[PDB]
DNA sequence: GCCGATGAAACCCTGGTTCGATTCTAGGAGATGGCATTTT
DNA sequence: AAAATGCCATCTCCTAGAATCGAACCAGGGTTTCATCGGC
C-alpha cells in the first residue's frame, strides 16, 4: 500500500528516530506524540506549555485566577468572528433589524408558552416553578453551589452568552444570555419540528441580563419571529455599536441565516417585540441552510439539506464564493477550526455518518475523512482552540477529540450510558461540558487527553458528573440531583442507547467566554428548565 | 444517432463530487474512485451488440504510493500528513506517452507506466514549494508541469536511463503568487504552445512555454476574487472558465474579458467542441446544459447534442424512483471527459432523489454514457488503436472521411520509402504515416487483418542492404516477406536452428517459402509463425495482438536464439504495439 | 491428423479444464488434451509440453496430493507416483468469472454453483440436480443464480414433475431454435380468449378448440388447457356452459362463451430529540396496534434511510427473548409479524405489549424516581483526589526581563513544578401465527368442531382473517402442531383418506365418525349452465358431426 | 333400458421458486498488558 | 537503576455484506369421480 524516504523537518525527535507512524499507537514517546499532532512551531508549543501548566491539576474544576488576563497561563483564543469591527460593513442604514413592539396578549395569541407549572425537586426544595419563574440553589449537599434554574417556558432548541469583557454602557460583570424557545414541546415527533422541509411558525427568542457576581438574572426582551425553530444560534461578536446588546445569528427551519441586531432597552422593563425583518438573510433557490460557522468577521462557511456546502460574503450576501458537494445528505453541523498557525480548516458531518475536514482555499484537494459513524440525526461538533481539536460524538455514548491536523490521532475522551446530545467549549480553558439524552451533565479536561502519552489513558483520564435531571411519571416531577459522581475512561466499550423520559436529555450547554464570567456555564434539557451554575 | 447501452459500473466510491474521469490515449478509462483508481480496460469484439460493457473491462487498479513527505510536519496546509495512508485524488494519463501522473491525498505527483511508479516528483526546497495541488501534462512533448502551495509553476523533462526507462528531472519554475503570499495553484492548461493557471485566490496567469524559452514571462488576465473557479478550459487561445452563477470568456489575444451569467449555482462542466468550425463549448451541470459560441460577446444556444439522451434517461428513471413526484430528484455526474481524439464524450452519472440516506460500497452504482459529438469523425494521431475502434462503436459503425480514392492496396508514404535512415528511424518512418494509421484502423473492420503494405515497406529495406542478410534469422524472415509478397528472395537452400529450453528444431530454409501461417521442421513438427517475423514460435513467452489475435516473439524472454539486426531490430520495435492495428499487445 | 495450435493456447486450453473440472485434473489428462495437439511420442515434445503448462505463476502440481518441486524430467519419468495439477484460486476465480476472488461480486455460494455448472460442460445442469449436488437450500439457489446468471445460458425444462432450468456455461449457447420449447398455458390465455370472443356466437365445443391450438400434442398440454378453461371460467373471463344441439335436442356437448377481456412525501424526523425518542413517540401513538419497522421507516426517515435506522434501533428495541436490563419508565419490544412472505419487527411500547402478551394481568404501577447519589464530597475534595500527573513534554519558563521562552523537559536544567411468546395461552412465533391459531379454533367453533386438514379449510380460515394472501399447507400444519402442543387442538390420520383431521377436544367420538360418514360421498364435479336452439362455430368436422349426428 | 367399464375432467397434493428482511459471520480496529530494550 | 518506549498478542466490539428462512404461489401430475357408450 505505502512507503516511506528519507527527507525531515529540523529539529524533530521523530526526524531523529526516522520511525513511520501511521496510527496513535505509533506514537508510543510523549514528546514524539506532542511533535507529531501539534508541529514544531515554538510560539505553538510555548501556548500549550501554558495550557499544561496552567490546567494540568484542573481534573474536573480550574482556578479563576488562570483565565484573568494578568496569569502567566491566560491563553484566550478569539474566534475569527472577533478579529475586527464587521459591524458598518455587514450592517447599516441599508440592512437595519425591523421591529415592532407587541403587547403580552398579542404575544400569548402567537406562542403558547407552559401554562400548568413545572413541578421540580432541588435537594430538600419541592416547588412548583410558573413559566418565567426562578428557584435559586437551595442548601444542597456536596458543598454550597451558587446558580439557579430558570422555567422558559417550552422546548429550549439553543442557547448563546454574548461574550462582552467590558463596553462604554456595559459595566464588568453584565453578561448577556440568548434562549432559543419552542411552542413544540412535549412532544418527540410533533409535525412542526420536522429536519428536512421548509417549515415557517412563530417562535420566540428571550433576552436575559444577568450579573456574573450576584447572579441577578432579568429576562429583558422577548423576540417573536416566524423564522421557525432556530439553532446555531451565535452572537456576531465582531458587530458592536453604540445602540447594541449585539447582532444574533441563527439557522432557522425557513433554511436561511439570519442576522439580528439586539437593541438595547431604555430600562430593564421587559418588552415583546415582533421581528418584522433581520438585518441579513443568507439563503440560495431550491437548497435549505442546515449548518453554518463563520470563517471570518465577513465570511460564514455553511451546510445544507442536500450536502452541499456554501461560502457567503456578508458584504455580499446574493452569491456563494463556492457551491459544491460534500456529503451524501442533509449535513448536521459544520465547525470552523481557527489557529494563528496554519490555514483556517472546516468540518461537517451528516447524516450519511462521514466526518471530513477540508480547506476552503481548494476543497478538491484537501478533503480528509476522519470517520464514519453508525448514521444519526444528533452529532454535536465543536472547536476546543486551546488544544486546537474538534470535540465531537459518534452520534451514540462516545465523545471524542481530534486535532485539526493528524485526522489519524483521534482521542476518546468518555463513553456515557446513552446519546450525548450536547457539547461546550470555551476559548479560556481546556474544560468541556457535555449533556446526554439521560439528563447527566458531566466536565472533563479535554488537555489531560491531549498534552499527555497513549500509554495509561484510562488511568489518567476522568471525567465527572456535575449534575443528572430526573422524570417521575408517578409525580409528573422533575428532580435535579446534586451529587457527584467520577467516571474513569472506559476501555473497548460497548455503544450504548436507552429511551428517557422525553423532557429530561440536555438540548445545549454553554461557557460563558469572558475573563469575568468565564466559570459561569448554562444547559438546558428538553422539558425547558434552563440552569445556571457559577462553578467554585 | 443511436447510443449505446450504458456500461454499468457497481460497488465502487467516489470520495469527491468533481470530475473523477478521464479517457487515455490508448482508449483506456480512468476513474479516481476510492480507495483505487478503477480503469476501463479497452477490450475488442467484432460484434459488441451495441452494448459499451464489450468495450471495456472495467477492474480495480491497485498503486504503491511513496510519501516523500512523510517525515515533514505539516506547516501553514494543517491537512498535509493528516491521514498518512496515501491515495489517489487526480489521475491524469499523458496525451502523448504511455504513462499516467496521480496526485496522492498528500500532495505528491507520481508517474506509473503500467501499476509500476517511474518517478515521484521532487525539488528541493521549503516544504510549501514540495507539496503539489495540481499538474499538466505538455501536449506536445514529453514533459509535465506541477502547481505547488508557494504559487509557483515546477517544470519536470523526461530523460532515459541506460535501460531506456523514462526519469523525471526539475527543468525550472515560474513564481505566479505575489512574494510572502499564501496562495497556491488550484488548475493548470496546456493548450498548444499556450499555459493558463489559477491560483487559490482566483487570479488567473497565461504564459507561452517552449524550448526556446528556460522561464517565460506570466501575465495575469483576471484579478483575484471571492468567486472560486470550478472549471478552466482554453478553446480555440480563448481561456474559458466557470465559477457560482458565471462563465468567463478571456482572449488571449486581445486579454478582452466577456461574460455571461448562468441561471444556476451549480458547477458547470466545460466540454469544448474542438471540431466545430466556430468557436463553442458545452457547459454542463447536474441540472442543465448549453452550447456557448465564444463570440466577442458570449452568445447561448440549446444544447441539441447530449441534454435530449440525458432526459430521456432521467424520464425513465423517474419513471421507477419518482411516480406521483412525491421526491426531489437530480442527476449527478462524476465525471465527464472528450475521447482523446476529441470526437466522442463519456458521462458517468447516477440519478438520486435528495432524502436522508446511507449508503454502503456494496449499495453504490453509477454508468458510464458515451455518447458522438458530432455528424462524422476522422482518425486522430491523437488516439490509438482502440481509441479509433471505441470512437467507431460510438458513431454507430460509421467509418471515418479518408482521403481521396483510398484503398488498403496504397502503399505507405506513397512508396516514397526514406531508405537510407536507420533502421529504428525507418520504422519510426512507416509507424508515423497516415497509410499506416488508417490501415491499422481497418484491419480492425475487416474479418482478417492485413500487412501486405508494411511488409512491403521491409522488403524494399532488406533488397537494400542485401549483402548484410548474413544471419540466418534475418535470411528465415525475409525469405518468408518474399514468399509473401511473391518476389526474388535472397537465398532458398540452407538451414535455420532455432531453439527453447527443452528442445531444438531445425528447419530448412526451403520450408520458410512453404505455407504462411505455420512452418515444419525436419522432424516434421509444425509450429504457428510470429506474427511481425514469420519466424516459427517455439514458446510460451509471447505478446498477443487483441485484434488479429497474432503471437509476437517476446524478444525481452528469449536470451538463446541470435536474432540479428533485422528481426531483432522488428522484435525490439514492435514489443509493445501490434503492426495490424496499433493496439497494445496483451502478455502471455 | 495432429492440429497445430500456439503453446500458449494449449496452457489456456488447460486451464479451461482445471476450471470446469473443479479446479485439478490428473497428470494423463493433460496428456489426453495435449496429445491432441503436439507429438508426446518425442520425449524433448512432452517435456516442453509439460513445461509450457506447469511453469506458469498459478498452476500447481501435486504429488500424491502434496505440493511439489516441478522437475518436468522427473515427473515425465517417475512411474512410482501419482500427479496431478490444479490452479491458484484466484485464477480459478479468473477463469470462471473475469475477476479474483476478492474483487468479485459473486459470493462463495454462488460460486459454488458456477463450478458445479462448469463441471457438467455442454450437457448442463437443471437447477434442482444443482441444488442436491451443491447441497444448498432450494429457497437461496434461484437467487443466487440471478446473480452469476450474467456468466450462464438457461431454458426452461420440466423435470421430475417441476419446471426448472437448465444451465450451460454461455459459451455453450447455441444460435439453433429448440428441439423442445417450453410451453406455459397461462402465456397464451389472452389468445385463447380472442378465438372464442372472435367466434361465431362466442362460444366454442372446448375439445374443438383443443384441437384447433394443438394441444391435443402432449398430455400435459391437454390438462394445462383444460386447467386454463377451468381458471377463465373460476375468474369469469369466460363461462362454461352446455349447449343442446338445435338438430338433435338429445345431444350435449361441454361448451365455453367469452364473458370479457383479460404532492410530497413528509418526514418527519427532527435534530432535536434523540432518534430513540422519536422512535417511541409513533411506538406509542400507534397504540395497542404497534407499528411496523416499515412504517416507523417511512414516517420518521424515509425508506433510503432503513439500513441505518435498523443499525441504530439495535441499541435500544428489546427481542422477548433476551431483553436488556430493566430501566424502567420507556421500553419498546419488538416481535416478528408478517405481511405475506415479508417477516418484519413490529415495535410496542412495553405498556401496551403487556396488553397483547399478558391482557389477564394487571396494568403496571408507574414508576417514580430512582434513589439519589449518596456521595456527599465537593468538587475541591474530588478535583485534589483524582489527580493523576501527565508526561513532562512541553515546558516554560520566564526569563529575567519576562519574555516566556518554550523548552522541551531536559533541555534546560529547571526542575520541574509538578423463543416462543406465551400470549396468554396460545404459544407463537409472530403475531400472524397468533393471528392463524386464534382464526383456525375460530372457524372450528364455527363450522361443527370437526374439519379434515384440506384445501376447504384453509381457504374458511383464510375468509375469517379477510386474508386477500392464501394460507399453504405447510403454514397451517405449523399452527396445527402449536396449537396440539398448548391442547387446544386434536389431531389424529384419518385411516381411509390418510389425511389430517382436527377437532375440538370437547368434541366426541360420535361427531368425529358422523363428520367422516358426512364427508364420505360428497358430490363436487358438478354440471355447468345449459344453452338451445343455437349454432357451434367448430374448426374440427368430427365434432361437428358428433353435433349434428 | 340398465348396468358396468372406460375415458375424461376436475380437484388436490407436492415440491420448487421467489422475495426480502433479518441474522450471522468474517475481517478489522482499538486498547491493554507484558516483556524487552533503550535512554536518562 | 528506573522510567520510558516500542511492539506483539489477546480480547472485545463493530460493520459490511452474505446467507437464511418462512411463507406464498404456481404448475404439473396423480387420483378420484362422474358421465357416456357399449354390451347384454
Amino acid at each position: 500500500s505505502t512507503k516511506n524516504m528519507k527527507s525531515s523537518s529540523p529539529g524533530s525527535s521523530l526526524g531523529q528516530k526516522g520511525r513511520p507512524i501511521r496510527l496513535l499507537k505509533d506514537l508510543s514517546s510523549a514528546r514524539d506524540k506532542i511533535e507529531r499532532i501539534y508541529g514544531l512551531n515554538k510560539e505553538k508549543l510555548l501556548l500549550l506549555a501554558k495550557v499544561k501548566e496552567g490546567f494540568e491539576t484542573s481534573v474536573f474544576d480550574f482556578p479563576f485566577k488562570n483565565i484573568q488576563p494578568d496569569s502567566p497561563y491566560f491563553v484566550c483564543l478569539d474566534p475569527p468572528c472577533k478579529k475586527e469591527s464587521a459591524y458598518n460593513k455587514v450592517i447599516g442604514d441599508k440592512n437595519r433589524t425591523v421591529y415592532h413592539e407587541i403587547n403580552k396578549t398579542e404575544f400569548e395569541n402567537m406562542i403558547k408558552l407552559r401554562t400548568k407549572r413545572l413541578k421540580l425537586l432541588i435537594g430538600e426544595v419541592d416547588a412548583e416553578v410558573s413559566t418565567g419563574d426562578k428557584i435559586e440553589f437551595p442548601v444542597l449537599a456536596n458543598g454550597k453551589r451558587r446558580g439557579f434554574i430558570y422555567n422558559v417556558g417550552g422546548l429550549v432548541t439553543d442557547i448563546a452568552w454574548l461574550n462582552i469583557e467590558e463596553n462604554t454602557d456595559i459595566g464588568k460583570d453584565i453578561q448577556y444570555l440568548a434562549v432559543a424557545v419552542s411552542q413544540y414541546m412535549d412532544e418527540p415527533l410533533n409535525e412542526h419540528l420536522e429536519m428536512f422541509d421548509k417549515e415557517k411558525h412563530s417562535s420566540c427568542i428571550q433576552i436575559f441580563k444577568m450579573n456574573t457576581s450576584t447572579l441577578h438574572c432579568v429576562k429583558v426582551q422577548t423576540i417573536v419571529h416566524s423564522f421557525g425553530e432556530v439553532w446555531d444560534l451565535k452572537w456576531h461578536e465582531g458587530c458592536h455599536a453604540p445602540h447594541l446588546v449585539g447582532c444574533l445569528s441563527f439557522v432557522s427551519q425557513e433554511g436561511t441565516i439570519n442576522f439580528l441586531e439586539i437593541i438595547d432597552n431604555a430600562t430593564d422593563v421587559h418588552v415583546f417585540k415582533m421581528c418584522e425583518k433581520p438585518s441579513l438573510t443568507l439563503s440560495l433557490a431550491d437548497s435549505l441552510i442546515t449548518t453554518f460557522d463563520f470563517l471570518s468577521p465577513t465570511t460564514v462557511v455553511c451546510g445544507f439539506k442536500n450536502g452541499f456546502v456554501a461560502e457567503f460574503d456578508l458584504t455580499d450576501p446574493e452569491v456563494p464564493s463556492f457551491y459544491d458537494q460534500v456529503h451524501d445528505s442533509y449535513i448536521l453541523s459544520v465547525s470552523t477550526a481557527y489557529s494563528d498557525f496554519e490555514d483556517t480548516v472546516v468540518s461537517t458531518v451528516a447524516v450519511d455518518g462521514y466526518f471530513y475536514i477540508f480547506n476552503p482555499k481548494d476543497i478538491a484537494t484537501t478533503k480528509t475523512t476522519v470517520s464514519r459513524f453508525r448514521g444519526s440525526n444528533l452529532v454535536p461538533v465543536v472547536y476546543c482552540p486551546q488544544i486546537y481539536s474538534y470535540i465531537y460524538s459518534d452520534g451514540a455514548s462516545s465523545l471524542r477529540a481530534v486535532p485539526s491536523r493528524a485526522a489519524f490521532a483521534v482521542h476518546p475522551l468518555v463513553s456515557r450510558e446513552t446519546t450525548i446530545t450536547a457539547i461546550g467549549v470555551s476559548r479560556l480553558h481546556p474544560m468541556v461540558l457535555a449533556g446526554s439524552a439521560d439528563g447527566s451533565l458531566i466536565i472533563t479536561n479535554a488537555a489531560r487527553r491531549l498534552l499527555h502519552g497513549i500509554k495509561n489513558s484510562s488511568a489518567t483520564q476522568k471525567s465527572l458528573r456535575l449534575w443528572k435531571w430526573d422524570y417521575s411519571i408517578k409525580d409528573d416531577k422533575y428532580r435535579i440531583d446534586s451529587s457527584y459522581e467520577v467516571y474513569p475512561l472506559t476501555v473497548n466499550d460497548v455503544s450504548k442507547a436507552k429511551i428517557d423520559a422525553h423532557g429530561i436529555n440536555i438540548t445545549c450547554t454553554k461557557w460563558n467566554e469572558t475573563s469575568a464570567g468565564g466559570k459561569c456555564y448554562a444547559f438546558s434539557n428538553s422539558a425547558g428548565l434552563l440552569t445556571l451554575e457559577y462553578l467554585s | 444517432m443511436k447510443l449505446l447501452k450504458d456500461l454499468l459500473v457497481d460497488r465502487k466510491e467516489f470520495e469527491d463530487w468533481k470530475n473523477n474521469l478521464t479517457w487515455a490515449r490508448d482508449g483506456t478509462l480512468y476513474l479516481t474512485t476510492f480507495p483505487d483508481i478503477s480503469i476501463g480496460q479497452p477490450k475488442y469484439a467484432k460484434d459488441i451488440n451495441c452494448n459499451s460493457k464489450n468495450l471495456f473491462h472495467v477492474k480495480e487498479f491497485p498503486l504503491e504510493f511513496e510519501n516523500k513527505l512523510d517525515f515533514e510536519l505539516a506547516q501553514q496546509n494543517g491537512l498535509l500528513n493528516s491521514q498518512p495512508v496515501c491515495y489517489p485524488r487526480v489521475c491524469k494519463p499523458s496525451p502523448i506517452d504511455d504513462w499516467m501522473a496521480v496526485l496522492s491525498n498528500n500532495g505528491n505527483v507520481s508517474v506509473f507506466k503500467d501499476n509500476k511508479m517511474l518517478t515521484n516528483l521532487d525539488s528541493k526546497g521549503n516544504l510549501s514549494s514540495r507539496t503539489y495541488h495540481c499538474f499538466e501534462w505538455n501536449p506536445i512533448e514529453s514533459s509535465i508541469v506541477v502547481g505547488n502551495e508557494d504559487g509557483e509553476l515546477q517544470f519536470f523533462s523526461i530523460r532515459k536511463n541506460s535501460e531506456n526507462t523514462p526519469e523525471f528531472y526539475f527543468e525550472s519554475s515560474i513564481r505566479l503568487s505575489d512574494a510572502g503570499s499564501k496562495d497556491w495553484v488550484t488548475h493548470i492548461v496546456w493548450y498548444e504552445d499556450v499555459l493558463v493557471a489559477a491560483l487559490s485566490n482566483n487570479s488567473v496567469f497565461s504564459m507561452t512555454v517552449s524550448a526556446s524559452s528556460h522561464q517565460p514571462v506570466s501575465r495575469m488576465i483576471q484579478n483575484a476574487s471571492r468567486r472560486k473557479i470550478t472549471d478552466l478550459k482554453i478553446v480555440d487561445y480563448k481561456v474559458v472558465l466557470t465559477c457560482p452563477g458565471y462563465v468567463h470568456k478571456i482572449d488571449l489575444k486581445n486579454y478582452s474579458i466577456s461574460s455571461l451569467k448562468t441561471g444556476s449555482l451549480e458547477n458547470f462542466h466545460i466540454i469544448p467542441l474542438n471540431h466545430e468550425k466556430e468557436s463553442t463549448i458545452l457547459l454542463m451541470s447536474n441540472k442543465t446544459s448549453y452550447k456557448v459560441l465564444l463570440e466577442d460577446e458570449l452568445h447561448v444556444t440549446a444544447d441539441n447534442i447530449i441534454a435530449p439522451y440525458l432526459e430521456k434517461k432521467f424520464k425513465k428513471w423517474s419513471t421507477i424512483w419518482n411516480e406521483f413526484n412525491n421526491y426531489e430528484t437530480t442527476l449527478v455526474i462524476h465525471g465527464i471527459s472528450l475521447s482523446p481524439d476529441g470526437y466522442s464524450i463519456a458521462i458517468v452519472y447516477d440519478m438520486e432523489r435528495v432524502a436522508f440516506k446511507y449508503k454502503i460500497a456494496s449499495e453504490q452504482s453509477f454508468n458510464i454514457m458515451f455518447a458522438p459529438l458530432y455528424h462524422t469523425w476522422t482518425i486522430s494521431e491523437r488516439a490509438v488503436g482502440l481509441a479509433w475502434y471505441q470512437t467507431y462503436q460510438i458513431y454507430n459503425q460509421s467509418l471515418p472521411k479518408l482521403p481521396e480514392n483510398f484503398s488498403m492496396n496504397k502503399k505507405l508514404l506513397n512508396g516514397n520509402y526514406p531508405i537510407s535512415l536507420d533502421f529504428q528511424s525507418y520504422l519510426n518512418a512507416l509507424m508515423k504515416s497516415e497509410e499506416m494509421r488508417i490501415i491499422m484502423f481497418l484491419n480492425m473492420t475487416i474479418d482478417k487483418p492485413s500487412i501486405l503494405s508494411f511488409l512491403e515497406a521491409l522488403y524494399e529495406y532488406a533488397i537494400n542492404k542485401k549483402s548484410e542478410l548474413t544471419n540466418s534469422f534475418d535470411l528465415a524472415c525475409v525469405l518468408s516477406i518474399a514468399a509473401i509478397l511473391k518476389r526474388e528472395a535472397p537465398i532458398y537452400n540452407g538451414t535455420l536452428l532455432m531453439k527453447n529450453s527443452f528442445l531444438e528444431e531445425t528447419f530448412n530454409l526451403e520450408s520458410f517459402t512453404a505455407d504462411p501461417e505455420t512452418v515444419t521442421s525436419t522432424t516434421n513438427n509444425t509450429w504457428k509463425r510470429c506474427g511481425v517475423t514469420l519466424l516459427p514460435i517455439l514458446t510460451t513467452h509471447v505478446k498477443i495482438c487483441p485484434v488479429s489475435k497474432q503471437r509476437v516473439i517476446d524478444i525481452k524472454r528469449d536470451d538463446l536464439n541470435d536474432y540479428g539486426w533485422f528481426t531483432r531490430g522488428l522484435l525490439e520495435r514492435f514489443n509493445e504495439i501490434s503492426v495490424y492495428c496499433g493496439t497494445t499487445l496483451e502478455v502471455m | 491428423m495432429v492440429l497445430t495450435i500456439y503453446p500458449d493456447e494449449l496452457v489456456q486450453i488447460v486451464s479451461d479444464k482445471i476450471a470446469s473440472n473443479k479446479g485439478k485434473i490428473t497428470l494423463n489428462q493433460l496428456w489426453d488434451i495435449s496429445g491432441k495437439y503436439f507429438d508426446l511420442s518425442d520425449k524433448k515434445v512432452k517435456q516442453f509440453v509439460l513445461s509450457c503448462v506447469i511453469l506458469k505463476k498459478d498452476i500447481e502440481v501435486y504429488c500424491d496430493g502434496a505440493i511439489t518441486t516441478k522437475n518436468v524430467t522427473d515427473i515425465i519419468g517417475d512411474a512410482n507416483h501419482s500427479y496431478s495439477v490444479g490452479i491458484t484460486e484466484d485464477s480459478l476465480w479468473t477463469l470462471l468469472t473475469g475477476y479474483t476472488k476478492k474483487e468479485s461480486t459473486i459470493g462463495n455460494s454462488a460460486f459454488e454453483l458456477l463450478l458445479e455448472v462448469a463441471k457438467s460442460g455442454e450437457k448442463g445442469i437443471n437447477t434442482m440436480d444443482l441444488a442436491q449436488v451443491t447441497g444448498q437450500d432450494p429457497r437461496s439457489v434461484t437467487g443466487r443464480i440471478k446473480k452469476i446468471n450474467h456468466l450462464l445460458t438457461s431454458s426452461q425444462l420440466i423435470y421430475k414433475g417441476h419446471v426448472v432450468k437448465q444451465l450451460k456455461l454461455k459459451k455453450f449457447s447455441h444460435d439453433g431454435v429448440d428441439s423442445n420449447p417450453y410451453i406455459n398455458i397461462r402465456d397464451h390465455l389472452a389468445t385463447i380468449v380472442e378465438v372464442v370472443k372472435r367466434s361465431k356466437n362466442g362460444i366454442r365445443q372446448i375439445i374443438d378448440l383443443k384441437r384447433e391450438l394443438k394441444f391435443d400434442k402432449e398430455k400435459r398440454l391437454s390438462k394445462a388447457f383444460i386447467a386454463a378453461i377451468a381458471w377463465l371460467d373460476e375468474k369469469e373471463y369466460l363461462k362454461k356452459v352446455l349447449v343442446v344441439s338445435p338438430k338433435n335436442p338429445a345431444i350435449k356437448i361441454r361448451c365455453v362463451k367469452y364473458v370479457k377481456d383479460i404532492v410530497k412525501n413528509e418526514v418527519l424526523l427532527n435534530r432535536f430529540y434523540p432518534l430513540q425518542n422519536q422512535t417511541y413517540d409513533i411506538a406509542d401513538k400507534s397504540g395497542l396496534k404497534g407499528i411496523s419497522t416499515m412504517d416507523v421507516v417511512n414516517r420518521i426517515t424515509g425508506k433510503e434511510f432503513q439500513r441505518a435506522f435498523t443499525k441504530s434501533s439495535e441499541y435500544y428495541l428489546e427481542s422477548v427473548d433476551k431483553q436488556k436490563e430493566n430501566t424502567g419508565g420507556y421500553r419498546l419490544f419488538r416481535i416478528y409479524d408478517f405481511e405475506g412472505k415479508k417477516k418484519f419487527f413490529r415495535l410496542f411500547t412495553a405498556q401496551n405489549f403487556q396488553k397483547l402478551t399478558n391482557a389477564e394481568d394487571e396494568i403496571s404501577v408507574p414508576k417514580g424516581f430512582d434513589e439519589l447519589g449518596k456521595s456527599r464530597t465537593d468538587l475541591k475534595t474530588l478535583n485534589e483526589d483524582n489527580f493523576v500527573a501527565l508526561n513532562n513534554t512541553v515546558r516554560f519558563t520566564t526569563d529575567s526581563d519576562g519574555q516566556d521562552i518554550f523548552f522541551w523537559h531536559g533541555e534546560l536544567k529547571i526542575p520541574p513544578n509538578s423463543k416462543v411468546v406465551n400470549f396468554g395461552g396460545f404459544s407463537a412465533r409472530s403475531l400472524r401465527s397468533l393471528q392463524r391459531q386464534r382464526a383456525i379454533l375460530k372457524v372450528m367453533n364455527t363450522i361443527g368442531g370437526v374439519a379434515y386438514l384440506r384445501e376447504q379449510f384453509y381457504e374458511s380460515v383464510s375468509k375469517y382473517m379477510g386474508s386477500t394472501t392464501t394460507l399453504d399447507k405447510k403454514t397451517v400444519r405449523g399452527d396445527v402442531d402449536l396449537m396440539v402442543e398448548s391442547e387446544k387442538l386434536g389431531a389424529r390420520t384419518e385411516p381411509v383418506s390418510g389425511r389430517k383431521i382436527i377437532f375440538l377436544p370437547t368434541v366426541g367420538e360420535d361427531a368425529i365418525q358422523r363428520y367422516i360418514l358426512k364427508e364420505k360421498d360428497s358430490k363436487k364435479a358438478t354440471f355447468t349452465d345449459v344453452i338451445h336452439d343455437t349454432e357451434i362455430y367448430f374448426f374440427d368436422q368430427t365434432e361437428k358431426n358428433r353435433f349434428h349426428r
